[PDB]
C-alpha cells in the first residue's frame, strides 16, 4: 500500500517450520507470496541486511504470534517447552565484517 | 487464546524485524541465511 | 536590505494540489497533537480557559472557511521554490500512492527521514528567504512604530543556531 512505516513501523514476521522446512514470510499482518523449501538439517540464522537511511535502522523482535513459539524454544534446548519468549544473554547481534 | 497442546507439539518459530520509521524499506531485507 | 524573492505573478502547478492537500492534513494533525497534549478538548463552543475548540475534528470535517491557514503559508513556499526555478517533478510512486488514494489524530514523525547535502542546501536557501520574508514584515511594523528596533534585524548570517532552529526546521520538514 504504501505509507506503511511512517503511521506504524513496518513488521516482518518470518516464519520457520523445523518439522517441514516451509519459510513463509508475514507483513503486517499479511501473509506474503514469497515462500522457501529447504533441506533437513538446515541451520538457519535469523538475518537482516539493511542500508541505513535513518539514526534507527531497525529491531529485533523475539516475540511470538498465535499457535507460533518463540526463537528462543528453537534456539535453546532448555527452553524448548517455554511458550515465553526469552532473549539470553547467548543470543547477540553479529555483523559481516 | 492459543492452544496448549498445539504450542507443545508445534515445531514452528517466529521473529519479526520491525523498520522504524524514516527507514527506507527498499533498503532493508530480512530472512534466513546459512 | 530585507526583500522576499517576489514570487506572487507566478502560479502553482495543478499536480500540486493534492500535495497541498494532504501537507495541510498533516499540518493539521500536529496542531491537533499539540493542542490535544496541552489538554484542549474538542467541542462546537470555543472557550479559552475552557480549552474547548470546534477544530480538533478530521481535516474533511474542517469547513473551508479554516482551511486556508494551512495552505496559504504552503502555497506561498512552493511559489518560492518555483520563483528560483526549482522544477518539482514527481516519480511514479507518488502517483501509486494517489491511486491508493472518535478522531484521534496522528502524524509523521519526519526526524528520522534525512535529507541529502543538495537538499540540505536548498533548505538553507529557502530559510534565508523566510528570514528574509519576516524581516521585510518586521521592518515595515518596526518603521510604523518608529522605534524599538528589533534585535534580530540581522543578518542570516549573524543570526545563531537556535535563533534559526524553528525556519530551518519547517524548510526541513516540507522537504521531508
Amino acid at each position: 500500500p504504501g505509507q506503511g512505516r511512517n503511521n506504524n513501523g513496518l513488521e516482518i514476521g518470518c516464519v520457520v517450520d523445523a518439522a517441514s522446512g516451509l519459510l513463509t514470510f508475514i507483513a503486517n499482518g499479511k501473509e506474503l507470496s514469497t515462500y522457501y523449501q529447504v533441506e533437513p538439517s538446515t541451520k538457519l540464522f535469523p538475518a537482516v541486511f539493511a542500508q541505513a537511511t535513518s539514526p534507527n535502522v531497525f529491531q529485533f523482535e523475539l516475540g511470538r504470534i498465535k499457535n507460533v513459539m518463540p526463537l528462543s524454544a528453537g534456539l535453546f534446548k532448555s527452553e524448548h517447552k517455554n511458550p515465553v519468549p526469552q532473549c539470553p544473554p547467548r543470543l547477540h547481534v553479529q555483523f559481516l565484517s | 487464546r492459543d492452544d496448549y497442546d498445539f504450542l507443545m507439539q508445534t515445531s514452528t518459530y517466529y521473529y519479526s524485524v520491525r523498520i522504524f520509521p524514516g527507514q527506507e524499506p527498499a533498503n532493508v531485507w530480512v530472512g534466513w541465511i546459512t | 536590505n530585507p526583500q522576499p524573492v517576489d514570487t506572487s505573478n507566478i502560479t502553482i502547478p495543478e499536480k500540486l494540489e493534492y500535495f497541498i492537500n494532504k501537507y495541510a492534513e498533516h499540518s493539521h494533525d500536529k496542531w491537533s497533537m499539540d493542542k490535544l497534549a496541552n489538554g484542549w478538548i474538542y467541542g462546537e463552543i470555543y472557550s479559552d480557559s475552557s480549552k474547548v475548540q470546534p477544530l480538533m475534528k478530521p481535516y474533511k470535517l474542517l469547513s473551508e472557511k479554516e482551511k486556508e491557514i494551512y495552505r496559504w503559508p504552503i502555497k506561498e513556499s512552493l511559489k518560492t521554490m518555483l520563483a528560483w526555478g526549482w522544477r518539482i517533478e514527481r516519480t511514479r510512486e507518488g502517483d501509486s500512492m494517489a491511486l491508493y488514494n472518535g478522531y484521534s489524530p496522528r502524524a509523521i514523525d519526519m526526524s528520522n527521514v534525512t535529507l541529502s547535502r543538495d537538499l540540505h542546501a536548498m533548505a538553507e536557501m529557502m530559510a534565508e528567504n523566510y528570514h528574509n520574508i519576516w524581516a521585510k514584515k518586521k521592518k515595515m511594523e518596526l518603521e510604523s512604530k518608529g522605534g524599538g528596533n528589533h534585535p534580530l534585524l540581522v543578518p542570516y548570517d549573524t543570526l545563531t543556531a537556535k535563533e534559526k532552529a524553528k525556519d530551518r526546521e519547517k524548510a526541513q520538514d516540507i522537504l521531508k
